[PDB]
């Protein structure tokens, strides 16, 4: 579930 | 057994292609503790919520303040891992 | 199926008897990305270390800072 | 194994 607070690098 | 990974970018603005997230888990339950006698929580369980708030991507420090909010009472949602 | 639990203390000095830790995991890998090509890394793996620093109990915001300290290169240790 | 920055409650 993609969250806004996930860390995308 | 663990695995080493090494990723090197070909340009400044290229991404790694990685979506990282964090989970809080029950690392250890003290013998004869409140949590132990209750029976519902087990070691290894992942914590989905603390006091109505979702704990995915939440820092352990922020979870501390979230627990300290409700003195004497702790609600949680856990899930076997 | 997720279970609900409510623990009630009998004194503010008493403990619940719970030790908690956080683990950073690989949630999703982008199709055909650098990680999907140049890595033996899979979705669901736990991150044990980033650039030599144990990531257990590290928040995502601190991992972000740690990842950017080494612009261009990312070293990780992961586990199934 | 136990770590200092573990959250004990």
């Amino acid at each position: 579930r993609p969250r806004p607070d996930d860390l995308e690098i | 057994k663990p695995t080493k990974v090494t990723l090197v970018k070909s340009a400044k603005n290229e991404e790694y292609g990685l979506r990282l997230a964090s989970h809080i888990f029950v690392k250890e339950i003290s013998q004869d503790s409140l949590a132990a006698r209750d029976g519902n929580i087990q070691e290894g369980d992942v914590v989905l919520k603390i006091n109505g708030t979702v704990t995915e991507n939440m820092s352990l420090t922020d979870a501390k303040t979230l627990i300290e909010r409700s003195k004497g009472k702790l609600k949680m949602v856990v899930q076997r891992d």
